[PDB]
Protein backbone atom coordinates (compact mmCIF):
# COMPACT_ATOMS: atom_id res chain seq x y z
CA UNK A 1 0.00 0.00 0.00
CA UNK A 2 2.78 2.34 0.75
CA UNK A 3 1.06 5.73 1.24
CA UNK A 4 3.13 9.12 1.33
CA UNK A 5 -0.10 10.73 -0.20
CA UNK A 6 -2.19 12.92 2.39
CA UNK A 7 0.89 13.07 4.95
CA UNK A 8 4.91 14.27 5.06
CA UNK A 9 6.74 11.05 6.21
CA UNK A 10 9.33 12.96 7.58
CA UNK A 11 12.57 11.07 9.71
CA UNK A 12 13.57 12.36 12.72
CA UNK A 13 13.25 12.33 17.01
CA UNK A 14 10.27 13.32 17.78
CA UNK A 15 10.79 16.31 20.20
CA UNK A 16 8.72 19.43 22.25
CA UNK A 17 10.39 21.48 19.59
CA UNK A 18 10.36 21.10 15.63
CA UNK A 19 13.70 21.70 15.65
CA UNK A 20 16.00 21.32 19.14
CA UNK A 21 18.56 18.34 20.79
CA UNK A 22 18.12 16.01 23.47
CA UNK A 23 19.72 16.71 26.46
CA UNK A 24 22.95 14.52 27.06
CA UNK A 25 21.04 13.44 30.19
CA UNK A 26 18.10 12.40 28.04
CA UNK A 27 18.46 9.30 25.84
CA UNK A 28 15.47 8.20 24.86
CA UNK A 29 15.22 4.76 26.40
CA UNK A 30 12.84 5.86 28.83
CA UNK A 31 9.07 5.72 27.64
CA UNK A 32 8.01 9.33 26.89
CA UNK A 33 11.10 10.64 26.17
CA UNK A 34 10.84 13.92 24.08
CA UNK A 35 13.71 15.87 25.29
CA UNK A 36 12.22 18.01 27.67
CA UNK A 37 13.80 19.20 30.09
CA UNK A 38 14.57 23.01 29.55
CA UNK A 39 15.42 23.81 33.75
CA UNK A 40 17.98 20.30 33.78
CA UNK A 41 15.78 19.03 36.93
CA UNK A 42 16.99 15.45 35.69
CA UNK A 43 20.34 17.15 34.92
CA UNK A 44 23.43 14.93 37.38
CA UNK A 45 24.03 16.82 39.69
CA UNK A 46 27.13 18.23 41.12
CA UNK A 47 27.70 18.92 45.03
CA UNK A 48 30.24 19.92 46.99
CA UNK A 49 30.77 18.64 50.43
CA UNK A 50 32.07 21.22 53.65
CA UNK A 51 33.76 20.36 56.64
CA UNK A 52 32.44 20.34 59.75
CA UNK A 53 32.95 23.20 61.57
CA UNK A 54 35.20 23.47 64.71
CA UNK A 55 32.84 23.94 67.71
CA UNK A 56 35.32 22.59 70.25
CA UNK A 57 35.23 25.11 73.05
CA UNK A 58 38.32 23.62 74.50
CA UNK A 59 40.38 24.82 71.44
CA UNK B 1 27.97 68.88 81.89
CA UNK B 2 25.88 66.79 80.00
CA UNK B 3 28.30 66.74 77.09
CA UNK B 4 30.99 65.46 79.85
CA UNK B 5 29.08 62.40 80.88
CA UNK B 6 27.51 61.49 77.86
CA UNK B 7 30.89 62.02 76.10
CA UNK B 8 32.85 60.39 79.30
CA UNK B 9 29.99 57.50 79.06
CA UNK B 10 30.72 57.47 74.81
CA UNK B 11 34.30 57.03 75.52
CA UNK B 12 34.52 54.77 77.83
CA UNK B 13 32.65 52.43 75.98
CA UNK B 14 34.33 53.35 72.56
CA UNK B 15 37.67 52.86 74.72
CA UNK B 16 36.47 49.63 76.67
CA UNK B 17 35.11 47.97 73.22
CA UNK B 18 37.84 48.60 71.07
CA UNK B 19 40.10 47.16 73.54
CA UNK B 20 37.94 44.10 74.43
CA UNK B 21 37.92 44.06 70.36
CA UNK B 22 41.79 43.71 70.24
CA UNK B 23 42.58 41.47 72.66
CA UNK B 24 45.37 38.57 71.84
CA UNK B 25 44.17 35.43 71.47
CA UNK B 26 46.30 33.70 75.10
CA UNK B 27 43.34 31.40 76.31
CA UNK B 28 40.84 29.09 74.42
CA UNK B 29 36.91 29.24 74.99
CA UNK B 30 35.88 27.22 77.57
CA UNK B 31 38.22 29.90 79.93
CA UNK B 32 37.90 33.89 80.47
CA UNK B 33 39.44 36.06 78.02
CA UNK B 34 40.19 38.01 81.27
CA UNK B 35 42.95 34.48 82.29
CA UNK B 36 44.91 35.99 79.14
CA UNK B 37 46.55 39.00 81.20
CA UNK B 38 49.04 38.07 84.48
CA UNK B 39 49.07 40.37 86.85
CA UNK B 40 52.49 42.49 86.57
CA UNK B 41 53.27 41.55 82.38
CA UNK B 42 55.92 43.12 80.69
CA UNK B 43 53.98 42.91 77.64
CA UNK B 44 50.99 44.31 76.30
CA UNK B 45 47.96 42.37 76.23
CA UNK B 46 45.94 43.76 73.48
CA UNK B 47 47.13 44.91 70.34
CA UNK B 48 46.92 48.90 69.64
C1 LIG C 1 5.56 27.89 19.98
C2 LIG C 1 6.60 26.91 19.49
C3 LIG C 1 6.33 25.46 19.61
C4 LIG C 1 6.14 24.58 18.60
C5 LIG C 1 6.14 24.88 17.13
C6 LIG C 1 5.92 23.30 19.23
C7 LIG C 1 5.67 22.08 18.58
C8 LIG C 1 5.44 20.81 19.13
N1 LIG C 1 5.43 20.54 20.45
MG1 LIG C 1 5.82 22.03 22.03
N2 LIG C 1 6.05 23.40 23.61
C9 LIG C 1 6.30 24.68 23.43
C10 LIG C 1 6.37 25.27 22.15
C11 LIG C 1 6.24 24.73 20.87
N3 LIG C 1 5.98 23.45 20.59
C12 LIG C 1 6.49 25.42 24.70
C13 LIG C 1 6.78 26.88 24.86
C14 LIG C 1 6.33 24.46 25.67
C15 LIG C 1 6.41 24.65 27.16
C16 LIG C 1 7.85 24.79 27.60
C17 LIG C 1 6.07 23.21 24.97
C18 LIG C 1 5.94 21.96 25.57
C19 LIG C 1 5.67 20.77 24.86
C20 LIG C 1 5.44 19.46 25.46
C21 LIG C 1 5.40 18.95 26.87
C22 LIG C 1 5.23 18.65 24.35
C23 LIG C 1 5.34 19.42 23.19
C24 LIG C 1 5.13 18.65 22.05
C25 LIG C 1 5.20 19.24 20.66
C26 LIG C 1 5.00 18.50 19.38
C27 LIG C 1 3.57 17.99 19.39
C28 LIG C 1 2.78 18.30 18.14
C29 LIG C 1 1.38 17.81 18.39
O1 LIG C 1 1.22 16.82 19.09
O2 LIG C 1 0.37 18.44 17.83
C30 LIG C 1 0.00 19.78 18.28
C31 LIG C 1 -0.42 20.05 19.70
C32 LIG C 1 -1.39 20.95 19.93
C33 LIG C 1 -1.85 21.25 21.32
C34 LIG C 1 5.19 19.59 18.31
C35 LIG C 1 6.09 19.29 17.13
C36 LIG C 1 4.77 17.25 22.50
C37 LIG C 1 5.64 16.16 21.96
O3 LIG C 1 5.54 15.05 22.44
O4 LIG C 1 6.49 16.32 20.96
C38 LIG C 1 6.50 15.24 20.04
C39 LIG C 1 4.94 17.29 23.98
O5 LIG C 1 4.65 16.39 24.74
N4 LIG C 1 5.61 20.73 23.51
C1 LIG D 1 4.78 16.20 39.19
C2 LIG D 1 4.57 15.74 37.77
C3 LIG D 1 5.70 15.37 36.89
C4 LIG D 1 6.90 14.79 37.19
C5 LIG D 1 7.44 14.34 38.52
C6 LIG D 1 7.59 14.67 35.93
C7 LIG D 1 8.86 14.11 35.74
C8 LIG D 1 9.60 13.98 34.56
N1 LIG D 1 9.18 14.38 33.35
MG1 LIG D 1 7.20 15.24 32.94
N2 LIG D 1 5.40 16.21 32.47
C9 LIG D 1 4.45 16.44 33.36
C10 LIG D 1 4.62 16.17 34.73
C11 LIG D 1 5.66 15.60 35.45
N3 LIG D 1 6.81 15.17 34.93
C12 LIG D 1 3.23 17.00 32.75
C13 LIG D 1 1.96 17.38 33.46
C14 LIG D 1 3.53 17.09 31.43
C15 LIG D 1 2.63 17.60 30.34
C16 LIG D 1 2.98 19.05 30.08
C17 LIG D 1 4.88 16.59 31.26
C18 LIG D 1 5.55 16.41 30.05
C19 LIG D 1 6.85 15.88 29.92
C20 LIG D 1 7.59 15.68 28.68
C21 LIG D 1 7.32 15.95 27.23
C22 LIG D 1 8.79 15.13 29.11
C23 LIG D 1 8.74 15.00 30.49
C24 LIG D 1 9.91 14.45 30.98
C25 LIG D 1 10.11 14.12 32.43
C26 LIG D 1 11.32 13.47 33.01
C27 LIG D 1 12.51 14.42 32.92
C28 LIG D 1 12.12 15.87 33.21
C29 LIG D 1 12.44 16.21 34.64
O1 LIG D 1 13.27 15.54 35.23
O2 LIG D 1 11.83 17.20 35.25
C30 LIG D 1 11.23 16.98 36.56
C31 LIG D 1 9.82 17.44 36.83
C32 LIG D 1 9.47 17.88 38.05
C33 LIG D 1 10.45 17.92 39.18
C34 LIG D 1 8.07 18.35 38.36
C35 LIG D 1 8.13 19.70 39.06
C36 LIG D 1 7.88 20.83 38.08
C37 LIG D 1 7.32 22.10 38.73
C38 LIG D 1 7.48 22.11 40.24
C39 LIG D 1 5.86 22.25 38.34
C40 LIG D 1 5.60 23.58 37.67
C41 LIG D 1 4.18 24.05 37.94
C42 LIG D 1 3.25 23.55 36.84
C43 LIG D 1 3.57 24.22 35.52
C44 LIG D 1 1.80 23.81 37.25
C45 LIG D 1 10.94 13.32 34.48
C46 LIG D 1 11.06 11.90 34.98
C47 LIG D 1 10.86 14.20 29.84
C48 LIG D 1 11.11 12.73 29.79
O3 LIG D 1 10.26 11.97 29.38
O4 LIG D 1 12.26 12.24 30.23
C49 LIG D 1 12.48 10.85 29.99
C50 LIG D 1 10.06 14.63 28.65
O5 LIG D 1 10.41 14.51 27.49
N4 LIG D 1 7.54 15.46 31.00
C1 LIG E 1 19.50 63.41 80.32
C2 LIG E 1 19.53 64.77 80.96
C3 LIG E 1 20.56 65.17 81.95
C4 LIG E 1 21.87 64.80 82.06
C5 LIG E 1 22.68 63.88 81.19
C6 LIG E 1 22.36 65.51 83.21
C7 LIG E 1 23.67 65.45 83.72
C8 LIG E 1 24.21 66.09 84.85
N1 LIG E 1 23.55 66.92 85.66
MG1 LIG E 1 21.46 67.54 85.33
N2 LIG E 1 19.43 68.07 85.21
C9 LIG E 1 18.63 67.61 84.27
C10 LIG E 1 19.03 66.68 83.29
C11 LIG E 1 20.26 66.08 83.04
N3 LIG E 1 21.36 66.25 83.76
C12 LIG E 1 17.27 68.18 84.37
C13 LIG E 1 16.11 67.88 83.48
C14 LIG E 1 17.32 69.01 85.44
C15 LIG E 1 16.19 69.84 85.97
C16 LIG E 1 15.26 68.97 86.78
C17 LIG E 1 18.68 68.94 85.95
C18 LIG E 1 19.19 69.65 87.04
C19 LIG E 1 20.49 69.49 87.54
C20 LIG E 1 21.04 70.14 88.72
C21 LIG E 1 20.48 71.09 89.74
C22 LIG E 1 22.34 69.67 88.76
C23 LIG E 1 22.55 68.82 87.69
C24 LIG E 1 23.84 68.31 87.69
C25 LIG E 1 24.33 67.36 86.63
C26 LIG E 1 25.70 66.78 86.55
C27 LIG E 1 25.78 65.84 87.74
C28 LIG E 1 26.80 64.74 87.57
C29 LIG E 1 28.01 65.13 88.38
O1 LIG E 1 28.61 66.14 88.09
O2 LIG E 1 28.37 64.37 89.38
C30 LIG E 1 29.31 64.94 90.34
C31 LIG E 1 29.74 64.19 91.56
C32 LIG E 1 29.21 64.55 92.73
C33 LIG E 1 28.20 65.64 92.81
C34 LIG E 1 29.56 63.88 94.03
C35 LIG E 1 30.90 63.18 93.89
C36 LIG E 1 31.07 62.18 95.02
C37 LIG E 1 31.77 62.81 96.20
C38 LIG E 1 32.95 63.66 95.75
C39 LIG E 1 32.21 61.70 97.13
C40 LIG E 1 31.01 60.86 97.53
C41 LIG E 1 31.43 59.47 97.98
C42 LIG E 1 30.26 58.72 98.57
C43 LIG E 1 29.42 59.62 99.46
C44 LIG E 1 30.77 57.54 99.37
C45 LIG E 1 30.94 56.29 98.54
C46 LIG E 1 31.73 55.27 99.34
C47 LIG E 1 31.46 53.85 98.86
C48 LIG E 1 30.00 53.48 99.05
C49 LIG E 1 31.89 53.69 97.41
C50 LIG E 1 25.63 65.93 85.28
C51 LIG E 1 26.71 66.15 84.24
C52 LIG E 1 24.55 68.83 88.91
C53 LIG E 1 25.81 69.54 88.53
O3 LIG E 1 25.84 70.26 87.56
O4 LIG E 1 26.90 69.36 89.25
C54 LIG E 1 27.26 70.46 90.08
C55 LIG E 1 23.56 69.77 89.53
O5 LIG E 1 23.61 70.17 90.68
N4 LIG E 1 21.41 68.70 86.92
C1 LIG F 1 -1.49 13.92 41.91
C2 LIG F 1 -2.43 14.64 40.99
C3 LIG F 1 -3.86 14.57 41.21
C4 LIG F 1 -4.54 13.92 42.16
C5 LIG F 1 -5.88 14.37 42.53
C6 LIG F 1 -6.76 13.74 43.32
C7 LIG F 1 -6.41 12.41 43.92
C8 LIG F 1 -8.07 14.34 43.59
C9 LIG F 1 -8.87 13.82 44.53
C10 LIG F 1 -10.30 14.27 44.64
O1 LIG F 1 -10.81 14.77 43.37
C11 LIG F 1 -11.33 13.51 43.88
C12 LIG F 1 -10.86 12.31 43.07
C13 LIG F 1 -12.79 13.60 44.29
C14 LIG F 1 -13.06 14.95 44.94
O2 LIG F 1 -14.44 15.04 45.31
C15 LIG F 1 -12.19 15.07 46.18
C16 LIG F 1 -10.71 15.19 45.84
C17 LIG F 1 -9.90 14.79 47.06
C18 LIG F 1 -10.40 16.64 45.49
C19 LIG F 1 -1.94 15.34 39.94
C20 LIG F 1 -0.60 15.82 39.95
C21 LIG F 1 -0.25 16.92 39.24
C22 LIG F 1 1.10 17.21 38.79
C23 LIG F 1 1.47 18.10 37.85
C24 LIG F 1 0.43 18.92 37.15
C25 LIG F 1 2.90 18.28 37.51
C26 LIG F 1 3.48 19.15 36.67
C27 LIG F 1 4.91 19.07 36.40
C28 LIG F 1 5.39 19.58 35.26
C29 LIG F 1 4.46 20.21 34.28
C30 LIG F 1 6.84 19.52 34.96
C31 LIG F 1 7.42 19.69 33.79
C32 LIG F 1 8.88 20.07 33.70
O3 LIG F 1 9.69 19.33 34.61
C33 LIG F 1 9.84 19.04 33.22
C34 LIG F 1 9.25 17.70 32.80
C35 LIG F 1 11.16 19.52 32.63
C36 LIG F 1 11.61 20.77 33.36
O4 LIG F 1 12.91 21.16 32.93
C37 LIG F 1 10.59 21.86 33.04
C38 LIG F 1 9.26 21.56 33.71
C39 LIG F 1 8.16 22.36 33.03
C40 LIG F 1 9.36 22.02 35.16
C1 LIG G 1 -17.07 5.51 12.71
C2 LIG G 1 -16.22 6.51 13.45
C3 LIG G 1 -15.20 6.97 12.90
C4 LIG G 1 -14.07 7.74 13.45
C5 LIG G 1 -13.29 8.30 12.77
C6 LIG G 1 -12.01 8.94 13.13
C7 LIG G 1 -11.49 8.87 14.53
C8 LIG G 1 -11.32 9.54 12.28
C9 LIG G 1 -10.08 10.27 12.53
C10 LIG G 1 -9.46 10.81 11.69
C11 LIG G 1 -8.17 11.47 11.91
C12 LIG G 1 -7.27 11.63 11.07
C13 LIG G 1 -7.53 11.30 9.64
C14 LIG G 1 -5.94 12.14 11.47
C15 LIG G 1 -4.93 12.11 10.87
C16 LIG G 1 -3.74 12.87 11.29
C17 LIG G 1 -2.57 12.78 10.86
C18 LIG G 1 -2.19 11.64 9.97
C19 LIG G 1 -1.57 13.80 11.21
C20 LIG G 1 -0.17 13.76 11.20
C21 LIG G 1 1.08 13.77 11.17
C22 LIG G 1 1.78 15.05 10.81
C23 LIG G 1 0.93 15.82 9.81
C24 LIG G 1 1.94 15.88 12.07
C25 LIG G 1 3.14 14.71 10.23
C26 LIG G 1 3.16 13.39 9.44
O1 LIG G 1 2.25 13.48 8.35
C27 LIG G 1 2.78 12.19 10.30
C28 LIG G 1 1.88 12.54 11.48
C29 LIG G 1 0.93 11.38 11.76
O2 LIG G 1 2.68 12.76 12.64
C30 LIG G 1 -16.58 6.88 14.69
C31 LIG G 1 -17.68 6.35 15.21
C32 LIG G 1 -18.16 6.71 16.60
O3 LIG G 1 -17.81 8.04 17.00
C33 LIG G 1 -19.20 7.82 16.72
C34 LIG G 1 -19.65 8.52 15.44
C35 LIG G 1 -20.08 7.89 17.95
C36 LIG G 1 -19.41 7.22 19.14
O4 LIG G 1 -20.32 7.22 20.23
C37 LIG G 1 -19.09 5.78 18.77
C38 LIG G 1 -17.99 5.70 17.73
C39 LIG G 1 -17.98 4.30 17.13
C40 LIG G 1 -16.66 5.94 18.41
Amino acid sequence: RSGGAGYRQYSGDALWLPNTERPAWLDGSLPGDRGFDPLGLSRPAEYLQIDLDELDQNA
Amino acid sequence: GVAGVFGGSLFSAMHGSLVTSSLIRETTENESANEGYKFGQEEETYNI
